[PDB]
């Protein structure tokens, strides 16, 4: 006797779901929402490469710490990449004032451009080139961060400096200048004559004096005394103004800079990987349409959203 | 159960009759249950606005209570993300398994309202006719033409034979 | 397909016979429809916490890390309540039509089990009457009182006809 | 034959809706649940009006710059309304402390009232008549804040002033003043004859000293001095105690001030308009009982939750 | 309605004939809806994902715009999982009562298909037999094995009485 | 004439269940997924005891406020309890600086042990004896912080302190010393006879310098003159260096310090239940798999997520 039946798919996959009601559903087809996979390389950003700064730090790069003795230009990036202990960064001792803000910063930066503000000969009363230090060598002989210059006495005096650089670039100038701490009066006398020193810093916006702290410290790279570095970012038409009688860190170079954009700091071991991406992240980039990842929470781009899960299975097929 | 033979579809038809049997997909609800089934996945996607952030760790060892905000905001937002999610995925597979089961259902009373009395319901999704249905029959059930008249009296004098 | 002439409600009868015919709307479950979609929409609204906040930029120039943590904040609350509100109204939408459909096919069944085989269904919505259904007959049906007995053998004659 | 039939309502309604399977269906009725419009007012929050500076920054309107005098009494108000770009802020140029904290502070302020603390004509052996400058006009006419006093020497002589104020009101007490950074040694012995200045300032919590930086700064509203301005709330029955023997620009009024809630800083350009809310944007007022807005995210009040949709639309009736 | 009486399950029949009546509960069907509903509940517990945080109040009188930054956080969350577990809460508890719905309908549905004409649909759930049904009759309609044969003749003559 | 049903369970339960379209549902079972409930008491967290300090604030047991003399010997806590107010702080008025990063950094603490680093028996060339205050009583009479000393001149001197303490545990060390702001000229010769003065301190990272404000400022807790104290963490072999020559208020004791994990300062007026707990409220601890609670927002621990409701009831039976 004849029969017509109805029913419905079915085959040999495996895969599995689970319901709200009911676990370890065998179905006839699947999708997976979660992205759980990245392509193990740094890459650039919406087509701008990362800056990279393998065993320097930001502070050693800007400075010029000689072991980061590599100026190539980028002219722009889209994010730092910052090993987690980079190797080169204050050789000589001390701080840069406001330097997380200073990274943030530079983490994006649309043109950036070496240029010297203030040459070294420039400088006719006093010494430019006993400013050296065995806590910044530079093949295996004692030098200094190349960006800035450390001024002694010449002859036995130290004039009192009154200088002013205008800005007459278009673009915004990044300006690093120092103070030295010294250790003792006698070093003090030994290095800039005279004994009681300040440094005055005059824009249109800031007002700075700095004072050395000469004090006993513990040794670091060899050495008792500090360097306290501080930066402005100086506008087009402005003009700085410096005054000092001593332990002045002088200008010599400084950075032209246009922003437009903000990013941050990554913190990776990787290398660049000569490929593009919307989303990194400091493992591996990510390339997805899924709403979801669970690869790392440190991204930077337009990522899917972060969570605890090894799988978001949705069903698309019946009951197996 | 579910029906290994049936390769070209998702929901259709066995028929069993003199000339051998045979499976057949149900083209039309098959194609109405991929259309919406892909809908909704796409749409599970496609409604994740993405926005672009830098996620980094930029506050110094005398800012760990800012630190520590930012840690309960991502920890926070991961905390909802994941649970939504999770939740999100089992309520939709149990709507999911539920929209087939009702396809199959509605396919099976579409046939059902075509046979009428000329077939006896067996209760496990199978028609058995009380006449005599060749391939040309059977295909004619299957693309919502069957011509009840043709067979009233062959089935009407088999039924009440018993 | 859905009726234009029915004014009167959501779901209801359109009744033909020898008064001449007309369309009837089913107040109960009509009222019953209206009462929890509108829960639904009360719910969706009602359920939403509000609270006081102020929402501005009080961050400075050297505050920048700070003001990207409430970038990252607000960004990310706008795009867990984009996602949520969209979804929701795409299930909710879902739902209410389902809900449409369960009701009407109840008020389907119910008049089925009345009617038995007093009537043929045409299998379009309609019933096709063995037997001679005046106003207060329709009216019957209507409010679930149609006596079965009543008519049962003009149909059982009726039948075996043609 | 007799016919009944079950059926459904239809319409000629073109809403249209979308669900998780299926796009574009037209249905009987819907409601949208995104509230997409505004007053395109500012208004009073709760009742209570809001503080619009106009062409005054926060700082301008407090210290009394010239251009600003107008001061009418709101005694209490909401939130404070600035534009993007006030024109008048610190006229002679510098610094106010803790700028945005007071401003903060100052948001949402239950009761304000300005009082005269320090009376003009106290200071016997200063000179309190010739603290004005070109920075800070009065019609084309050389003025200053005026709600502090830039003291000066007379005849030639600025004895090191001692003074203290008792808040004997019931009500914290706002109080600022300034120092006066001068630009060289002839400027500072014109003014105040003191070469070595500084200003002391103690309550019970503050403990302050306040020293000029005399050093060459660009020009500014025509000038290259600077004044920092610095405040504190005094408590009901403490006293604030004054030293200083140059340099020092002197509270004169003073504020009355009930704190009570918090809001914050509205920016926006538009004026008053007459009317109140619970939910004010800076392009206008919500009236709204809507889970969900698109209009702006910088509310103040109590305001839906803010999303990026054009449209939220439940479908109510059936397919049509 | 429900049934008082009815203490062994959530399912189940009431049967009515000469030998006296009872309750006696479907133990399957019972059980699936224990599995479900005890699986629905646990999934709604067991998917949060809960992580360790310490909530303070850690920045001083000149730091209220960080406070101010936090409590928006906070509050924020706050507005989040209030909305999504009070919406869902409502949603699933929508769900799990259609679930009951579904379950019993399903059970009337394989009776109403076994017994066909031999019995009339009071349309209360009851089931009115054209015969005479003793305990291992009722038993039998129970566990899925009434043989509508054995009394079709003793049914299709107590139908044409009427 | 023969019947059979088909049906469902019912009951004499009340509970009522809302659902999206129907309110006030009653049904036949029901669970309530959210905690209400709490023990009413302070906890151990994951084993390890809180620090409870009772009439003391952070400060005040730190320094050793004599008021503070409870030191049972916690060498380990997983979170701080301080009281909404504190009764002791810091008893001779001033400030601990950076305090709220303090207090965040010992808010959990795995190892904790003070310890004598500068012994008074130590200072030969200064009165070790005298650094007293009614300001800080000890059963009524004058004394003053436990663990650091208040240094005053001896004979009619006080020599140039120049002292280094290194750091030869295995442990990090926080250190803490302060300034004393006098009051004026005679108090300060007084006290230290040298009327010009200063303290340096310096270790590997840190370079202070400290200069005391001598000043009118208001009484508080009968004393005008002030003490501003300081804080460092001295990694295990650096060495601490101070120098001055007045207004220095030395470290006497020290702490060894092991940190390992983060918490925060919880505010309660509790008291100490002998029970452990995952998750403290300042209320209570609560003891729950329930996936959401109304207690308390501020908790620490792994806590369900904090909500605005009463109840939150799913169905499990039928309607009834
Ligand atoms: C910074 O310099 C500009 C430009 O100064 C002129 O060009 C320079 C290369 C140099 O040789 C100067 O001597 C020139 O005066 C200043 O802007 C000018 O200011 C002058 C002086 O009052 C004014 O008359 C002009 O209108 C401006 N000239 C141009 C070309 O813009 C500017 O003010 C200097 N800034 C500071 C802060 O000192
Ligand atoms: C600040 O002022 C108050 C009030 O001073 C009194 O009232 C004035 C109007 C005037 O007549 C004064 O001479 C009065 O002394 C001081 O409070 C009084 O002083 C102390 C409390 O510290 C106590 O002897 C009194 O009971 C207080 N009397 C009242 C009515 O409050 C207060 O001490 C002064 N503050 C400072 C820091 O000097
Ligand atoms: C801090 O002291 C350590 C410990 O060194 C020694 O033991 C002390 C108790 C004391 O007796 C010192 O004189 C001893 O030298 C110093 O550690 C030494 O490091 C230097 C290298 O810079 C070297 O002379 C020693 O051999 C080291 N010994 C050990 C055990 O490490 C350390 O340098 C001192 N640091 C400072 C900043 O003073
Ligand atoms: C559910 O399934 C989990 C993973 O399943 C694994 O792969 C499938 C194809 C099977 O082969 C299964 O046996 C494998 O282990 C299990 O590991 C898990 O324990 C299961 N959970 C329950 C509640 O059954
Ligand atoms: C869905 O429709 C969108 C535009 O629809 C327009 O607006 C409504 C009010 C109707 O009246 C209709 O006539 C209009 O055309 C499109 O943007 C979109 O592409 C459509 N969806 C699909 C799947 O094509
Ligand atoms: C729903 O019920 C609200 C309060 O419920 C009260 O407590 C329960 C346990 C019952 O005893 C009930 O009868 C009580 O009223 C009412 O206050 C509320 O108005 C009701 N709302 C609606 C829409 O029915
Ligand atoms: C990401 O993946 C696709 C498909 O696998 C691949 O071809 C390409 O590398 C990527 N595409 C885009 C648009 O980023
Ligand atoms: C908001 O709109 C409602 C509803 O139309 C209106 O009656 C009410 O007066 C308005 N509220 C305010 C504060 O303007
Ligand atoms: C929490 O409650 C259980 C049982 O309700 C009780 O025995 C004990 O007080 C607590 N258990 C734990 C693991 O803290």
């Amino acid at each position: 006797s004849d029969q017509i039946c109805i029913g419905y798919h079915a085959n040999n996959s495996t895969e599995q779901v689970d319901t709200i009601m009911e676990k370890n559903v065998t179905v006839t087809h699947a999708q997976d929402i979660l992205e759980k996979t990245h392509n193990g390389k740094l890459c650039d950003l919406n087509g701008v490469k990362p800056l990279i700064l393998k065993d320097c730090s930001v502070a050693g790069w800007l400075l010029g710490n000689p072991m980061c003795d590599e100026f190539i230009r980028v002219p722009e990036w889209s994010y730092i990449v910052e090993r987690a202990n980079p190797a080169n960064d204050l050789c000589y001792p001390g701080n840069l004032n406001d330097y997380e803000e200073l990274k943030h910063l530079l983490s994006r930066i649309n043109h950036f451009e070496k240029i010297l503000i203030i040459p070294k000969s420039s400088w006719t009363n006093h010494e430019t080139s006993l400013g050296v230090s065995a806590a910044c060598p530079y093949q295996g002989t004692p030098s200094f961060f190349r960006n800035v210059v450390w001024l002694i006495k010449k002859n036995d005096a130290y004039p009192t400096i009154k200088i002013s650089y205008n800005n007459t670039n278009q673009e915004d100038l990044l300006i690093l200048w120092g103070v030295h701490h010294s250790n003792n009066a006698a070093e003090q006398t030994n290095l800039y004559k005279n004994p009681t020193t300040y440094i005055s810093v005059g824009t249109s916006t800031l007002n700075q004096r700095l004072v050395p702290k000469i004090a006993t410290r513990s040794q670091v790279n060899g050495q008792r005394g500090r360097m306290d570095f501080f930066w402005t970012i100086l506008k087009p038409n402005d003009a700085i103004h410096f005054e000092s009688n001593g332990n002045f860190i002088a200008p010599e170079y400084a950075y032209k800079i246009v922003k437009k954009g903000d990013s941050t700091i990554m913190k990776s071991e990787m290398e660049y990987g000569h490929c593009n991406t919307k989303c990194q992240t400091p493992i591996g980039a990510i390339n997805s349409s899924m709403p979801f990842h669970n690869i790392h929470p440190l991204t930077i781009g337009e990522c899917p959203k972060y969570v605890k899960s090894n799988k978001l299975v949705l069903a698309t097929g019946l009951r197996n | 159960g579910g029906w290994q033979g049936m390769v070209d579809g998702w929901y259709g038809y066995h028929h069993s009759n003199e000339q051998g049997s045979g499976y057949a997909a149900d083209k039309e609800s098959t194609q109405k249950a991929i259309d919406g089934v892909t809908n909704k996945v796409n749409s599970i996607i496609d409604k994740m606005n993405t926005q672009f952030e830098a996620v980094g760790r930029e506050f110094n060892n005398l800012e760990r209570r800012i630190e520590n905000l930012n840690k309960k905001m991502e920890d926070g937002f991961l905390d909802v993300w994941t649970y939504n999610a999770e939740l999100l995925v089992l309520m939709e597979n149990e709507r999911t398994l539920d929209f087939h089961d009702s396809n199959v259902k509605n396919l099976y009373d579409k046939v059902r309202l075509q046979l009428r009395d000329n077939a006896k319901e067996l209760g496990n999704g199978c028609f058995e006719f009380y006449h005599k249905c060749d391939n040309k029959c059977m295909e004619s059930v299957r693309n919502g033409t069957y011509d009840y008249p043709q067979y009233s009296e062959e089935a009407r004098l088999k039924r009440e034979e018993i």
